[PDB]
């Protein structure tokens, strides 16, 4: 029979089209070396134009750039002019363009992650000083105090937070198409997160007193984002180190604020069944 | 706020006269007043332009900041559409000599609004010489809602009593039609992240049920703390709602939630044979009234106009105000206090009719008047004692 | 307020004036000298700005997308296409008990050569009676063949070479999608969201191999709903009937077993099958009940209208919901409608032999009573005549 592949609905059968080859070129293919050499072709043509235009010469400088190469023997005329041209709009739809459409989709923005998570009204629950009772007696950010327990805002990195904001946008997006509430679905939807859940229970269940999960650590990098059109994204740690960051000794040796942000949505979305437990596990780096 | 950063101008305008210089001008600068320079400062005002449409396309397709047609354009693409426009509906009575034939085009009347028959009439009066019609407002929007039990016909027929009635209950469910804002606010709602939304569904769904006007959670009063000290949170559903423009003042007998709550959750409840889904269990309540009396004071200084609006604006908040929710002095003032301005000498009182008890109430030492769970603060009676000032 | 892309014409004018109006200082733009040229590079230098713009623009559209950028931002989503599928069906074998068995079975029914797919005990049981599920090895339409003999492609020491399948039913099969079939179903579930209603999971179960007909615990069924220390039902079971395939429709418990722990997972309550989290379910099969009817007098009418009666009758039985009572008002209204409210119709409900058959009553007014797991399965349908007219 076929291999099943997870998916929104559960598991489906996934499988793969002929190629067509029918695909507009995209912002990759636009190449700052020959679109400057193109608009040689929009002036006219006779004796006052073939050699200038027979001559274009362009090499790329230090930063990229193309620019015309002057010889020793080059005569000024408009040609110059028109590979400017061509070299100021390779640059400004880079500059300008590029980014609007990068910045459009939640499984491509780079830039505006923070004003994306705005969009969706997400709040951290580990966060309030008035949390629900129900998430434990102790957070992994509160150290106790003689006045109840206290939490610590952290300030990550810029790296390791644009990675996680990333990682967060693309798991809600998949959670507002809806789905039904079994545990193939709700792995689909958080994995982006590199979480999984798994329940303690391996006997039959469905009469003991209480339901436990707890989660995994699928792998130890979030996949970072990539601003270019072409490439791989650079992965980034997923884990802070107390100790580096300087945080007060009773928090735990290592933070992985992707599975607090996946703790959070899981317990909303099981809230109706009333005998919901979360027993959470310490767990390093390999 | 811009999504599109932009460097700052001087690092712009230098990388354009550096370009020139390098391509045109073979790697020697601009002269400070000629030709190159005016056309290096003309290409940077072109890139401002073409930073912000390239900005402006991107904010054209947000649903926060789209204009009012795309809006639409990208709600129709999930699923979500405008309201439209409804009509007020109803039953009537009508009797008459058996035998006599009837009409399709009758139309009806009660308080200047004019009804007409919404269904197949039958060819002509039954045996019994009693017949009951569906009817819908001739005009749509809210003006269709009235509190009437008796009409006239406005066409009269042979052998048809000149006069008829309408069923115990009365005519009600006209709305106007939904606008741009409030369908923005919907829509985002829909896309945005929201723990429980089983709760909002239900909420929503139960505003379909004819007459209803508003849907009201529980309110601060209804939290409970066990033996432990410690607040308890219940795995069951429930919220208020309101019949304004059908009860005296909103609030319904036991027996009509009985029938919301069956439809909605089913019976027995939690098996999936009402709207709910599968192992859902919840309860639709109701509310009691309570009686308050306002009064308004140093309000004769005004003049007349703002007089009149602050009595009104007082006078929508109570009405509107959900149950289960205390009813404080400084909310009061506040709105008043908005209008007349901050330097004014406004104050306000409230008291019971009569000043006897009731159940359900409490004054606190501040004037606030504390109200119990399952207990609504409806209005009463509005007014400003007088004195004599600017003589 | 919306601003859109600017026509040629009105664009040039724009770029002319405002270059001479700054560089030039008011002076005309005479044709065919360096301003010239200048002015109207920098115009299409404009234009390919917009043009490129409004191609791109277009890509994140689904509804025209073109079919590589189409199964991309929509893999992301969790939808992708659908392979050929595999047709299934249902076997029989027979041999002497105690033979040892293996995991590659292989039937070649006609021209065409299925292989097992669920676990085969290590031995043959005692009975000497073995019901297996059986998907074809090469996927598509043309494995929806209905045959009934077939032979063990390689033969078993102590297992008889001649198998049998039930029905001859085979189906399942279909073929891959295309591009434009894939485009619908996925810009329709955008505005699509499941909810776990009872007809959801009552929609589910059909979907296995062979299934007709579902229905809810009859009317003499005490359900429970509890199964466990709390507030709000959990709980949930239901029958399935295999009307096409199997005797009656009814199947054996070697295969309701199966699809309980597909829907419902393997341990249960913890979500592991297509049912929601929390939630556990127990689907069930009933026994047959065999019933014999005699009609009273159809022997006057018109043998057209006698075959409409007892066709009618038949099916109807047929499709009965198991654990509910079949009383004779509903076969009355059958003769009536046909057979006109004038006729002298009658119709009486008995056992065959007269004997006694676990789980069947019958009241005072005649109907048949069924109690829980079991069935009414007609098994002769006969016309009896005691009167005289015409």
């Amino acid at each position: 029979m076929n291999v099943l592949v997870p998916g929104i609905d559960g598991m489906v059968s996934a499988g793969k089209f002929e190629y067509s080859g029918c695909c507009p070129p995209d912002f990759a293919d636009m190449d700052e070396c020959t679109l400057a050499t193109s608009y040689v072709g929009l002036l006219p043509s006779g004796p006052l134009w073939d050699r200038a235009k027979y001559e274009a010469i362009t090499t790329i400088t230090a930063t990229g750039n193309c620019a015309a190469c002057w010889t020793e023997d080059h005569c000024p005329t408009l040609v110059d002019y028109a590979v400017n041209v061509g070299a100021r709009l390779a640059s400004v739809i880079d500059m300008t363009l590029w980014p609007a459409v990068r910045e459009s989709d939640p499984f491509t923005a780079v830039t505006s992650t923070a004003d994306w998570l705005e969009r969706f009204k997400w709040v951290n629950c580990f966060e309030t000083s008035c949390r629900s009772k129900a998430l434990g007696e102790i957070t992994p950010i509160e150290y106790m105090t003689e006045c109840g327990p206290v939490y610590v805002a952290i300030n990550y990195p810029p790296s390791i937070k644009q990675a996680f904001e990333s990682a967060l946008i693309k798991s809600l997006e998949r959670l507002s198409m809806g789905i039904i509430k079994n545990l193939a679905s709700i792995n689909f939807v958080i994995e982006p997160l590199k979480v999984r859940v798994v329940p303690l229970d391996t006997t039959n269940a469905c009469e003991n007193e209480t339901l436990c999960v707890t989660f995994e650590k699928t792998s130890d990098f979030f996949d970072g984002v990539n601003q270019n059109p072409c490439g791989i994204p650079s992965p980034v740690a997923a884990y802070i180190d107390r100790d580096v960051m300087q945080l007060p000794s009773e928090l735990p040796k290592y933070i992985w604020p992707g599975h607090m942000a996946a703790e959070c949505v899981v317990r909303s979305l099981l809230s109706h069944v009333s005998r919901f437990c979360v027993v959470r596990t310490d767990q390093t780096p390999d | 706020a811009c999504t599109i950063q932009r460097p700052e101008p001087q690092a712009l305008r230098d990388k354009i006269a550096t370009r020139f210089s390098t391509n045109v001008l073979g790697g020697a600068e601009i002269i400070p007043e000629s030709n190159e320079f005016y056309v290096v400062t003309l290409e940077y005002a072109m890139q401002e332009e073409f930073f912000a449409f390239a900005e402006q396309m991107w904010r054209e397709q947000d649903p926060r900041y789209a204009c009012c047609e795309n809006l639409v354009k990208m709600a129709a693409r999930r699923g979500v559409y405008p309201k439209p426009a409804q009509f007020a509906q109803g039953y009537v009575r009508m009797t008459g000599v058996p035998g006599s034939a009837l009409n399709q085009n009758l139309r009806f009347q009660f308080e200047n609004q004019t009804y007409e028959a919404a269904s197949v009439v039958p060819d002509q009066l039954p045996a019994t010489g009693v017949l009951v019609l569906r009817v819908s407002a001739v005009t749509p929007g809210p003006s269709g809602n009235i509190r009437v039990t008796e009409g006239s016909l406005v066409t009269p027929v042979p052998g048809i009593s000149s006069a008829v009635t309408a069923y115990g209950g009365n005519f009600c469910g006209g709305d106007d039609a939904e606008e741009c804002e409030p369908f923005r606010t919907r829509y985002l709602q829909r896309l945005q992240y929201e723990p429980r939304l089983t709760v909002e569904w239900l909420k929503s769904k139960a505003m379909e049920w004819p007459c209803v006007t508003d849907v009201f959670d529980l309110g601060p009063n209804c939290c409970s703390v066990n033996a432990l000290g410690e607040v308890e949170c219940p795995n069951n559903i429930e919220f208020y709602v309101l019949f304004r423009d059908t009860f005296d003042c909103g609030l319904a007998p036991q027996c009509v939630v009985d029938e919301i709550t069956d439809w909605l959750f089913g019976s027995p409840q939690g098996l999936g044979q009402g709207e709910a889904e599968f192992g859902i269990c919840g309860k639709v309540r109701t509310a009691t009234a309570v009686n308050l009396d306002i009064y308004l004071n140093g309000l004769s200084c005004a003049t007349p106009a703002q007089a009149r609006v602050v009595e009104q604006r007082i006078t929508d908040f109570i009405n509107r105000h959900p149950p289960s929710t205390n009813l404080t002095v400084e909310q009061l003032r506040f709105i008043g206090l908005q209008v007349l301005g901050s330097s004014f000498a406004f104050d306000v009182a409230i008291r019971s009719p009569g000043d006897a008890s009731q159940s359900g109430l409490r004054f606190n030492a501040c004037g606030d008047a504390e109200i119990d769970c399952d207990y609504k603060a409806c209005l009463n009676s509005v007014q400003v004692i007088n004195n004599n000032v600017t003589t």
